[PDB]
């Protein structure tokens, strides 16, 4: 140990200070106090490779110590196996630190989250798949373990951006913000989720929202200026405007995704507008026609029929379809985000109700107080 | 003016944006029965306001009122 | 002879892996708890002692019984996990020997405090304060060492026992390997 140490403190700066400190601790055997010193010396060396020779002493620690949080331990074993260059290897002590902990819990997950983002660069079918599914049920009524949750959620968020599921990396990324409800992450990366999520929400297969995207208060706000066409676009899907979309086609025609999916987006914005179109028309007639809806939505009276039975199958809204006399009679649209002025007029709408039910009331006593006392 | 008796059943919530699945409350109907000793009981010590009438009179302020 | 209800503040955290006390610092707590717990039992067979841990938030684990075996069979699987809540875990005690079984005895809680208490000084003295109007005694042990010292812990026994009132105590204890029941001398006898 004295040698060891004393060697390897030429290293970085200032080591031989936060050397003596470790070795105080240890003699006086701080077992925690050590783990949390030894948490906080990897991120000093840039390269971080005297971590690589650290294993011995961290191995020498655990071994008649094994009662420090494994949750720590398999942290400080991530930022070995960082450093760490080989996968064979990697994999190998990944499986042995998993062994070593098992009985913790709430950090074999984070161990499973491990091994499956280092063999996600190598193959995905044959582990990545069936690791995601694996890390399901011990988070069973265990919330608040963040700590693991953002790493999983991460993963997860990795394998559906690779082979292509855009809705459920859609549903991750989310996880993964809600997951980690501080902020305290670098501008840039924040940003760049921002547009990923963006981009996964208008090419997802059955997410037609474009309301809680809009003002989700942590990632819309930090692309305003840089990216602003992903915001134009979304606020294009969530209004339902097929003609705003096909002006901003400038913005977005350089993105390649969004380029070679150019017959969903169209789709997608064409039943928004149906349900907008819905949305707007009050209660009382509701009963939009073929000739509207065409002139809406960019597309000709034959293909009416097909938009609203798309919309009516997938359950955007709900009514009938009379081609005699050509008209759609729309009972139901789906429920969308309001604002306040919104909230007011539906606040005066219900005292209109409330007043209407006084009166009522207020009759049947008078009229009936002779059998009611 | 209803039943004094509000059942709730914790159940695990999921949510899709609100995120983090926390633990809340769901409401379970809930309704007063009684054997027969305990109405035998409960009709003997409701001599304090008793009004049957369960004629257009009480179809007329258990309801619609 | 002296009739009491103590309730017993056990920790529970993340800093009892320690080894320094003995064989780790949660084993030396348990034969220190076992000790106090016998010895009030010795002190009055209708003495009534129980238990709460200081876990991340809290938890009571048996509520005043005359009995010690269950206090003891209850006192392992403590395993440690989480931070130390010093001022919600008295709260807690409070409450606790407030619903007492015998309105006669007299209310005493014994903690042990084995790590850093994240407590201000102002939020501390308000707690001594109230505690001293509810007439309640607080023996604290600085076990653990993490601070050995008046960590903002003398000035709460101080404002308890204020104006020479020789009701609470605080035993502060070296890191040196000796069993906290050998280092115990002052509640148990001279209290």
């Amino acid at each position: 140990v004295p040698g060891f140490l004393q060697q390897s403190q030429n290293s970085g700066p200032g080591q031989p200070a936060v050397w003596h400190r470790l070795e105080e601790l240890y003699t006086k055997k701080l077992w925690h106090q050590l783990t949390l010193q030894v948490l906080d010396f990897v991120q000093d060396p840039c390269f971080a490779q005297g971590d690589g020779l650290i294993k011995l002493y961290e191995n020498f620690i655990s071994e008649f110590e094994h009662r420090v949080n494994p949750l720590s331990l398999v942290e400080i074993i991530l930022h070995v196996v960082r450093q760490m260059t080989d996968p064979n290897v990697a994999l190998t002590f990944l499986e042995k630190t998993r062994e070593k902990v098992k009985s913790s819990d709430e950090a074999v997950i984070l161990c499973k989250t491990a091994i499956g983002a280092l063999k996600l660069n190598i193959g995905d079918l044959q582990v990545t798949k069936e690791t995601i599914e694996d890390v399901e049920e011990m988070l069973n009524n265990l919330p608040g373990v963040t700590s693991v949750h953002s790493r999983f959620y991460d993963l997860s968020s990795k394998y559906y951006q690779t082979i292509g599921n855009h809705a459920s990396y859609y549903k991750d990324a989310l996880r993964f913000l809600g997951c980690v409800d501080i902020k305290d992450l670098p501008v840039s990366e924040q940003q760049e989720r921002a547009f990923t999520l963006g981009l996964a929400g208008l090419l997802g297969e059955g997410v037609f929202n474009f309301g809680e995207l809009l003002m989700h208060p942590v990632l819309e706000s930090l692309r305003n200026t840089d990216r602003q066409w992903l915001i134009d676009t979304l606020y294009a899907f969530n209004s339902g405007n097929v003609e705003r979309f096909q002006t901003l086609k400038t913005a977005w025609g350089q993105q390649p995704d969004l380029a070679a999916n150019e017959a969903q987006l169209l789709r997608k914005i064409q039943l928004l507008c149906l349900m907008e179109m819905t949305f707007t028309r009050p209660a009382n007639h509701r009963q939009l026609t073929f000739e509207e809806i065409a002139k809406s939505a960019k597309i000709t009276v034959n293909e009416v029929e097909l938009l609203v039975m798309k919309a009516l199958s997938v359950g955007l809204v709900k009514g009938s379809i009379d081609e005699v006399d050509k008209r759609v009679h729309m009972t139901w649209v789906q429920p969308r985000v309001l604002d306040l002025q919104q909230i007011k007029g539906m606040k005066d709408r219900l005292e209109f109700w409330c007043t209407d039910v006084k009166s009522m009331e207020m009759l049947v006593e008078h009229q009936a107080h002779d059998i009611l006392t | 003016l209803g039943l004094p008796t509000e059942a709730y059943i914790s159940v695990e919530e999921v949510h899709d944006d609100g995120t983090p699945t926390s633990k809340t409350f769901e409401h379970v109907t809930s309704e007063i029965g009684a054997e027969e000793a305990e109405e035998v009981g409960v009709e003997h010590l409701l001599r304090d306001i008793k009004d049957t009438t369960v004629g257009t009179l009480s179809q007329r302020i258990t309801n619609q009122v | 002879m002296v009739l009491e209800s103590t309730m017993v503040c056990v920790d529970n955290s993340e800093y009892m892996r320690n080894g320094d006390f003995l064989p780790t610092r949660l084993q030396a707590q348990q034969d220190a708890v076992n000790i106090v717990c016998h010895s009030k039992t010795r002190s009055n067979p209708e003495n009534n002692v129980g238990l709460i841990t200081l876990a991340n938030d809290c938890e009571v684990l048996t509520t005043l019984t005359p009995d010690t075996g269950r206090i003891l069979s209850k006192l392992h699987t403590v395993q440690p996990k989480g931070k130390i809540t010093f001022c919600t875990g008295i709260r807690v005690a409070h409450l606790a020997l407030k619903h007492r079984q015998g309105k006669n005895h007299k209310m005493r809680i014994i903690a042990f405090v084995g790590s850093p208490v994240e407590d201000n000084e102002k939020d501390l003295v308000k707690l001594a304060k109230r505690l001293k109007k509810e007439k309640v005694n607080v023996d604290i042990i600085n076990f653990g060492e993490e601070e050995v010292n008046t960590e903002k812990l003398t000035a709460f026994v101080n404002t308890l026992n204020g104006k020479d009132g020789t009701g609470s105590h605080l035993v502060t204890v070296p890191p040196g390997p000796s069993l906290a029941d050998a280092l115990i001398s002052s509640p148990i006898l001279a209290g």
